[PDB]
């Protein structure tokens, strides 16, 4: 069984612009754990990228969290990347402020 | 089960010795215990899984290698007295229900090679006064003047190694208390009924396992070389 | 505390 | 209230490309505090929660080393199912292990538990009894025959019965200050009209532990679960959890709809109207 | 240690009840194992315990008390194949097992028709040699080590003729001196009175 990540994009505080925040990719529901997942500022992929511990529920499918500290703007958008064995093309989600 | 190799060896101080332990449990885990009087079991060295060791309670002196997951061996680079104790193996698991041990490996590690001696055996025919109250024969056979103390003794009648009506002296006794590096000395039973043993065609040989000198050993005095031998004596019925 | 047995599959 | 110990384990074979990668983590209820990476630089178990840092260094040798030996278990155990399968030696496959224990507000054990599963799906697992197994398909009867004779469920409701709560109950003593505190959610609602006809209208919960939360709307009482879209709690990154929740309504009926809160943090229900 | 056991050594009759303790100074442990060791063997397992109460398998009854770190093994009917070296064997907190020093068991058989009695045994190839041989003697008489430095006097032996279900019990003595009698020998122990002299 392969089963299709799913894909959320958020923020750990509810965003305001020039002030520090959390941007964050959760990406749960997956399997296998083989998987490569990037964020993107303006389309460029963020260096330092930090990411939680693997884990899984219990229906054995994994869970992971990417996060990096950003200050959003009213310009710059924001979107993960996520590759994944069940994905034929990579997914992009676009990083939507109040969602 | 659980097999180890060598179960006796003579060693010298600052020799090289090694022991291997094999295992077909297929279990995780191996261990490497001592049994000394008073300690009980202390553990040496174990291993996890095959490429890895962990040392023990009492690892100095000592040297593990895991190469598979069989195979688990305990090396002494250096072998002192100090060493000389009974080294047993364990196979097993984590949060295992059991610990299956080997048969265990008697290891003796002198300074010197030059009080090694082999045993003298002499087997003593049974007295009329007891065949004739009891109606039973007995056999005594006496091994003196042997060390180190790991000898075996068995009893072969036409052939056939006997376990019925045979029971040995569970400790060797020293011929010389007082002095270190006594010479021991062993001795052994054979009951059996008495007309078996007025049958002339009847054989009885007492047999004693010597564990000493090894080929590689090396000796440059007059007397025997002490070598890891047999040594028996043999008595034949008689109607008398 | 870490508590797996170990006993192998 | 009730409490929970739960340690995950992933074992993933790199066929090839060197040694099975092994990672553990253990929570308590809801907040992670050991981490163990096979490919991490440290090769030891390390914290990652605060109350679990006055642990002495004895502590963290031996679950380090005990760790370990679960990764060289598994070893195995990834070489042993390829073989019931049948499988490709090149091709790399999992195995995930999860246990632990539970207890009641009394501190008392409730229920212990032991599952492990190939590839996805359930292999083998340790019933609510602790004294059988319930294997899932015909390559778990040959673990659990070579598991019934070698006494495992003994041996693993030793630990669940003994060792496991003991030091659960240890650790929520370590860590009253953060593992017996409720962080209720910062609720607050939101409008977007999707046209100049109908308008999205979402309900948030902001920060709330734990996890459990239970956000429903209501259409003048009536539960609008089937025109609701509902998102997968989902966490902050300190710890805390946020949920939202959404439903499309008219222009001039969103006072029709209520959306209300549930969390354990709350005293009572909370109602949100916009 | 980190585990005390006791007693040291034991001596019980065919038939009684040998019972044996096992306490552990560290208190982070969880189970408890008893192991039988034959002189000269491998430790095998008798049984285990982890949870307070009791456990019975045939003659063997197992108790743990958990409060008190107390482990008690217990053996009913005692048979002569019992007398070996038990040993103690305590869970760390590493899950690596914590060795007493073991306990040795001693059980007596009941020699039921006791008829004690020495000879003289001579060697086959030729008779420089002789022996004296103290056999079919009762469990009471107790063995005591040889005086005269002249001659060793073997420890006692508890023979099995398995054919013919007979056990009897033995001592050997030996000089290399030819003053040397039967009836002189063995003067160090306590020879009962109804001993037979050829």
């Amino acid at each position: 069984i392969q089963r299709t990540p799913k894909i959320q994009v958020y923020s750990r505080h509810p965003a305001e612009n020039g002030k520090s925040n959390f941007l964050n990719c959760y990406v749960s529901g997956f399997h296998p754990s083989d998987i490569e997942v990037d964020l993107l500022k303006n389309g460029e992929r963020i260096e330092k990228v930090e990411h939680s511990d693997l884990s899984f529920s219990k229906d054995w499918s994994f869970y992971l969290l990417y996060y990096t500290e950003f200050t959003p703007t009213e310009k710059d958008e924001y979107a993960c990347r996520v590759n994944h064995v069940t994905l034929s093309q990579p997914k992009i989600v676009k990083w939507d402020r109040d969602m | 089960a659980v097999t180890q190799s060598p179960r006796n060896k003579v060693a010298v101080t600052g020799g090289k010795v090694t022991l291997s332990c094999n295992q077909t449990n297929n279990h995780n885990n191996m261990y490497w215990y001592r049994q000394d009087t008073g300690h009980g079991l202390r553990l040496i060295h174990y291993s996890y899984g095959a490429g890895s060791t962990e040392k023990g309670d009492i690892p100095d002196g000592y040297k593990a290698s895991r190469p598979s997951q069989e195979n688990f061996s305990l090396i002494l680079e250096l072998a002192t007295p100090s060493q000389t104790s009974v080294y047993f193996c364990a196979s097993g698991d984590t949060g295992g229900y059991e610990q299956y041990f080997g048969p265990g490996t008697r290891l003796t590690v002198l300074e010197d090679l030059k009080n090694v001696f082999p045993p003298e055996v002499a087997v003593f025919e049974p007295s009329e006064a007891e065949i004739s109250h009891t109606q039973k024969a007995t056999l005594v056979c006496l091994a003196t003047g042997f060390y180190p103390d790991h000898v075996e003794l068995s009893w072969w009648v036409n052939g056939k190694e006997v376990h019925s009506g045979v029971c040995t002296d569970p400790q060797p006794l020293k011929e010389q208390p007082a002095l270190n590096d006594s010479r021991y000395a062993l001795s052994s039973r054979l009951r059996v009924s008495a007309t078996f043993w007025q049958d002339p065609r009847n054989h009885f040989r007492c047999q004693v396992q010597f564990y000493g000198l090894s080929e590689n050993d090396e000796w440059t005095q007059d007397r025997a070389k002490p070598v890891t031998q047999i040594v028996s004596a043999e008595a034949w019925g008689r109607a008398d | 505390v870490v508590g797996a047995v170990g006993v192998g599959k | 209230g009730s409490h929970s110990m739960r340690y995950f384990y992933t074992s993933v074979s790199r066929p090839g490309r060197g040694e099975p990668r092994f990672i553990a983590v253990g929570y308590v209820d809801d907040t992670q505090f050991v981490r163990f990476d096979s490919d991490a630089a440290s090769q030891r178990m390390e914290p990652r929660a605060p109350w679990i840092e006055q642990e002495g260094p004895e502590y963290w040798d031996q679950e380090t080393r005990n760790v370990k030996a679960q990764s060289q278990t598994d070893r195995v155990d990834l070489g042993t199912l390829r073989g019931y399968y049948n499988q490709s030696e090149d091709g790399s496959h999992t195995i995930q292990i999860m246990y632990g224990c539970d207890v009641g507000p009394d501190g008392r054990f409730l229920r212990g538990y032991r599952q492990d599963a190939y590839d996805g799906k359930d292999y083998i697992a340790l019933n609510e009894d602790l004294r059988s197994w319930t294997a899932a398909d015909m390559a778990a009867q040959i673990t659990k025959r070579k598991w019934e004779a070698a006494h495992a469920a003994e041996q693993q409701r030793a630990y669940l019965e003994g060792r496991c709560v003991e030091w659960l109950r240890r650790y929520l003593e370590n860590g009253k200050e953060t593992l017996q505190r409720t962080d209720p959610p910062k609720t607050h609602m939101t409008h977007h009209p999707i046209s100049d006809h109908e308008a999205t209208l979402r309900c948030w919960a902001l920060g709330f532990y734990p996890a459990e939360i239970t956000l429903t709307w209501q259409r003048d009482g009536e539960d609008q679960t089937q025109d609701t879209e509902l998102v997968e709690t989902r966490p902050a990154g300190d710890g805390t959890f946020q949920k939202w929740v959404a439903v499309v309504v008219p222009s001039g009926q969103e006072q029709r709809y209520t959306c209300h809160v549930q969390h354990e943090g709350l005293p009572k229900p909370l109602t949100l109207r916009w | 240690q980190k585990v005390q056991q006791s007693p040291e050594s034991l001596i019980v009759p065919e038939g009684g009840m040998a019972s044996l303790n096992c306490t552990s100074s560290d208190r982070n442990v969880d189970y408890f194992w008893w192991y039988r060791q034959h002189s000269g063997k491998s430790p095998k397992m008798l049984m285990s315990i982890f949870s307070n109460g009791e456990k019975e398998e045939g003659r063997f009854t197992v108790h743990l008390n958990k409060a008190s770190l107390h482990t008690s093994l217990h053996i009913r009917d005692s048979q002569p194949s019992d007398s070996a070296l038990y040993l103690c064997a305590a869970r760390d907190s590493n899950y690596q097992l914590i060795w007493g020093s073991g306990t040795k068991l001693i059980i007596k058989p009941d020699i039921q028709n006791p008829d004690p009695a020495v000879y003289q045994l001579r060697d086959s190839k030729s008779s420089d040699k002789s022996v004296c041989l103290f056999t079919d003697f009762d469990s009471q008489t107790n063995v005591s080590q040889s005086k005269d430095s002249d001659v060793y006097i073997t420890d006692k032996c508890v023979l099995d003729m398995r054919s013919m279900d007979f056990k009897s019990n033995s001592a050997v003595a030996w000089s290399n001196k030819s003053d040397f009698a039967c009836a002189n020998a063995f003067n160090n122990s306590i020879i009962p009175e109804d001993t037979f002299f050829p």
